[PDB]
């Protein structure tokens, strides 16, 4: 609605009988495979992102924000716990770290 | 042709009035397209017409 | 030719053939004016909106 | 061919000139209107030969291969069920690529999520851009990870009774 | 020609691969809307008949 991407904030412009409107938006970019993972098996509970996606490297999780590159170690702080490993499909065993 | 949805809109309100006044030029069957030429050589039973 | 209008100076080059002039619309906006040969230039008169 | 009307036709004027310019005017637009509505990508996607969504089926939305005119089995009823100076002139979209247009949108809707529309098809697992829309209404992702082969099962029903009410319902 | 649709890519999906952005470009687009005419009147009668 207000141009390509996700949208920031608008400018308006006047013209002869209409209006000009710079959308300045923002655009990603850059994008780079990894590994992820729907949730984190530990101590026999799934850890679920609050806000983030666990997302590995190769040999690390980490969890980081959806639309910019950003790890973070996996902690209680950034995660949630609901229900055992046994119902979610697809996920992994990695340790969360408590501060 | 970045600005061509303003000029596309200044364009044909200007071919609309150039069009209305060209119809001006038509006589529709009548025996001339102007007013004086008819009310200067004809009756007003004809002219009416 | 019949009409009105005010009759004003022009400088309209003329050829010599030529006599009358006409807009768009085909109404006569000059004249040659005979026994004078002068052009005089046919401007209508002043009007609008109310 | 009467030419002596078309000498009367003449006293008229420009009249003929702006109904075809009337015309032309909405020619165009309709492939304005078709333009602005299927076009708005200009990457063509295709979906990957392995259709494992986790549970999910799209084949009654996505082209059949092995019809034709490529289109989907919900496409192809649709198309079922829709039945002197004249011309008619053609679309500039053709029906398939109509067809191709929506299969790079169904494509890249499916496994890119919403990122395709807002820059580059960034791939995602289709069980985990189900959590991000469940996210979006303000459910937790571990409802949509928990329920997953209820969902799936439930959409895949759906979809079934969408293709039996659209082709029960004239 | 036959005119192309789009230039063809083919997005790498697999169950469990995601693609994270790790920059971003700020861009700014422009966008013309139309908001309204020249107001223009005629006088029907003059218009007709002078
Ligand atoms: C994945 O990321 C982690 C964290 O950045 C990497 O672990 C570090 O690797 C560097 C380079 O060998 C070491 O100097 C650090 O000591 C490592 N940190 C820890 C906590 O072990 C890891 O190497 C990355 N893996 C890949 C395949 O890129
Ligand atoms: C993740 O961890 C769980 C628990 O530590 C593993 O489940 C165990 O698997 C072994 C052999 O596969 C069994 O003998 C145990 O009885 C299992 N324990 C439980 C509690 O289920 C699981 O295999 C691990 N998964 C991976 C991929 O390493
Ligand atoms: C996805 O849905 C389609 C259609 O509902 C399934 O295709 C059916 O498969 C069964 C058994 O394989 C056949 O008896 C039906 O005739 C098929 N239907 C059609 C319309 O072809 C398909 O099995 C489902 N699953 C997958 C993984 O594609
Ligand atoms: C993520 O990985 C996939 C597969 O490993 C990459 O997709 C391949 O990209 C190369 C170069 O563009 C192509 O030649 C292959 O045909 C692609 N394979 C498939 C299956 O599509 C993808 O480019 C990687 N993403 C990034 C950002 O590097
Ligand atoms: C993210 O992208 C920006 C530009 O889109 C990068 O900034 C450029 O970096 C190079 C090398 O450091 C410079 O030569 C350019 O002058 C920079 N451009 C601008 C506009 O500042 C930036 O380095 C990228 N960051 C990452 C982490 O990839
Ligand atoms: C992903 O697919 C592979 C086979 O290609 C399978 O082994 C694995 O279990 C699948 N993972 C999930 C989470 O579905
Ligand atoms: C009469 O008109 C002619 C042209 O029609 C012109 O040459 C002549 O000078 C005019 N004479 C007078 C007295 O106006």
């Amino acid at each position: 609605f207000c141009g390509k991407g996700y949208h920031l904030m608008s400018f308006p412009q006047s013209a002869p009988h209409g209006v000009v409107f710079l959308h300045v938006t923002y655009v990603p970019a850059q994008e780079k495979n990894f590994t992820t993972a729907p949730a984190i098996c530990h101590d026999g509970k799934a850890h679920f992102p609050r806000e983030g996606v666990f997302v590995s490297n190769g040999t690390h999780w980490f969890v980081t924000q959806r639309n910019f590159y950003e790890p973070q170690i996996i902690t209680t702080d950034n995660t949630f716990v609901s229900g055992n490993c046994d119902v979610v499909i697809g996920i992994v065993n990695n340790t969360v770290y408590d501060p | 042709s970045a600005l061509g949805k303003l000029q596309d809109v200044v364009n044909q309100n200007a071919q609309a009035l150039n069009t209305l006044v060209k119809q001006l030029s038509s006589n529709f069957g009548a025996i001339s397209s102007v007013l004086n030429d008819i009310l200067s050589r004809l009756d007003p039973p004809e002219a009416e017409v | 030719l019949t009409g009105t209008g005010v009759l004003t100076e022009s400088n309209k080059k003329f050829l010599p053939f030529q006599q009358f002039g006409r807009d768009i619309a085909d109404t006569t906006d000059a004249v040659r004016d005979p026994q004078t040969l002068e052009i005089l230039d046919i401007t209508p008169c002043s009007f609008g909106g109310v | 061919d009467s030419t002596e009307c078309s000498n009367l036709l003449l006293q008229y004027g420009s009249f003929c000139t702006q109904l075809n310019r009337a015309l032309t005017g909405i020619a165009v637009e309709q492939d304005k209107n078709t333009q602005e509505v299927f076009a708005q990508v200009k990457q063509i996607y295709k979906t990957p030969p392995i259709k494992d969504f986790g549970g999910f089926n799209f084949s009654q939305i996505l082209p059949d291969p092995s019809k034709p005119s490529k289109r989907s089995p919900i496409e192809d009823l649709l198309f079922n069920k829709v039945t002197n100076g004249l011309t008619v002139l053609p679309p500039l979209l053709t029906d398939e690529m109509i067809a191709q247009y929506t299969s790079a949108l169904l494509a890249g809707t499916i496994t890119s999520g919403w990122t395709f529309g807002a820059g580059p098809a960034l791939q995602i697992p289709f069980p985990m851009q189900m959590a991000y829309r469940f996210n979006g209404i303000g459910v937790t992702q571990n409802v949509l990870y928990e329920n997953q082969k209820l969902i799936a099962n439930q959409f895949n029903s759906a979809i079934g009774k969408i293709q039996d009410s659209l082709s029960s319902t004239p | 020609y036959t005119m192309s649709l789009g230039a063809e890519n083919s997005v790498a999906y697999s169950n469990n691969s995601i693609a994270i952005p790790t920059n971003f470009t700020i861009s700014v687009t422009t966008e013309i809307l139309p908001v309204s005419m020249t107001k223009t009147s005629v006088d029907c009668t003059m218009y007709i008949c002078g």
